[PDB]
């Protein structure tokens, strides 16, 4: 009960352009 | 590092954590000397010849094990170029896998290749997970089969999920037929090549079918042409919708499902009545089968006609969808987060392969 919500907000957030090519 | 693979009927999209696209892409199939010793993916396709091929995912679930073994040997060692043993390594499965397949995933993956841990996840939710979200309903449609998915915070629901046994490899036989229908022949499996380019660079979903066959008749203006490595030049036409078409009318190669668009229906409507508005708005699709231009809007139409009249209804098409399942892996096993969801070598010595549920 602690462990989704933050992967939700990181998933949810994270900016594709992060990703090395 | 960590290490995504996800497995296909038709393909075996590889590579690092944290990279925006797969370094290894390759047919999933095991080639074993037929007389009288193994070959994978495109070096066994090069020598169909004196092999025996065989494709040991075929419609998403994994058939045979020793072939599978093989294809993830030469995942590690050919295409990526890894040591095993130091690399988690996410996995991807296809979304009603039964759990013994799923069972035996694991206790594979810590027994020979030794990996220092392991996690699983479902395609349809590794495309969402890709386009930013964590609800709403995806299509996913690859080479052997066919889904819809529904997701709510992250994860699938099991008794919604729809399944439609007809994929890319499917449309690639029905136009290969057509086409023979029209005096060229096409039979080898070597000559499927040349269909599938055909299938891939010159078909479209038609936004409305009997207004496109009405405009294919009268006109000029949707024929084209493609030259076989021999010389010939074949003129398509009403060829180019007629081929994915059969995704919203499946009965062109004599199937009983209803299309795509149905499925999506009622996959939206075996869901919890309050969160269906969010499927709506949230309808993602994935795969190369949903490459197809023209497509996310005659989705669209049929959705917007089986929904009631004021839903919105968005249909997300990402430019890149045709790698986003791994896209979503690779974006998921990098997080911070994520990181103490991976089954340990430890954990697995303690509860065994019954642990991945
Ligand atoms: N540009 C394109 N346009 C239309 N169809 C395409 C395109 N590229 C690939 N396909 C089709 O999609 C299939 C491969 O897609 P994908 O990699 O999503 O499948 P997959 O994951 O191996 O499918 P499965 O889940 O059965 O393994 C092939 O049948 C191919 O003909
Ligand atoms: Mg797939």
């Amino acid at each position: 009960p602690k462990v989704a919500e933050n992967l939700k907000s990181q998933l949810e957030g994270f900016d594709k352009s992060k990703l090395k090519k | 590092t960590a290490l995504v693979c996800d497995n296909g009927s038709g393909l075996v999209k590889a590579g690092f954590a944290g990279d925006d696209a797969p370094r290894a892409v390759f047919p999933s199939i095991v080639g074993r000397p037929r007389h009288q010793d193994s070959y994978v993916g495109d070096e066994a396709q090069s020598k169909r010849g004196i092999l025996t091929l065989k494709y040991p995912i075929e419609h998403g679930i994994i058939t045979n094990w020793d072939d599978m073994e093989k294809i993830w040997h030469h995942t590690f060692y050919n295409e990526l170029r890894v040591a095993p043993e130091e690399h988690p390594t996410l996995l991807t499965e296809a979304p009603l896998n039964p759990k013994a397949n799923r069972e035996k995933m694991t206790q594979i993956m810590f027994e020979t290749f030794n990996v220092p841990a392991m996690y699983v996840a479902i395609q349809a939710v590794l495309s969402l997970y890709a386009s930013g979200r964590t609800t709403g309903i995806v299509l996913d449609s690859g080479d052997g089969v066919t889904h819809n998915v529904p997701i709510y915070e992250g994860y699938a629901l099991p008794h919604a999920i729809m399944r439609l046994d007809l994929a890319g490899r499917d449309l690639t036989d029905y136009l290969m037929k057509i086409l023979t229908e029209r005096g060229y022949s096409f039979v080898t499996t070597a000559e499927r090549e040349i269909v599938r380019d055909i299938k891939e660079k010159l078909c479209y979903v038609a936004l409305d079918f009997e207004n496109e066959m009405a405009t294919a008749a009268s006109s000029s203006s949707l024929e084209k042409s493609y030259e076989l490595p021999d010389g010939q030049v074949i003129t398509i036409g009403n060829e180019r919708f007629r081929c994915p078409e059969t995704l919203f009318q499946p009965s062109f190669i004599g199937m009983e499902s209803a299309g795509i668009h149905e499925t999506t229906y009622n996959s939206i409507m075996k869901c919890d009545i309050d969160i269906r508005k969010d499927l709506y708005a949230n309808n993602v699709m994935s795969g190369g089968t949903t490459m197809y231009p023209g497509i996310a809007d005659r989705m669209q139409k049929e959705i917007t006609a089986l929904a009631p009249s004021t839903m919105k209804i968005k249909i997300i098409a990402p430019p890149e969808r045709k790698y986003s399942v791994w896209i979503g892996g690779s974006i998921l096993a990098s997080l911070s987060t994520f990181q103490q969801m991976w089954i340990t070598k430890q954990e697995y010595d303690e509860a065994g392969p019954s642990i991945v549920h």
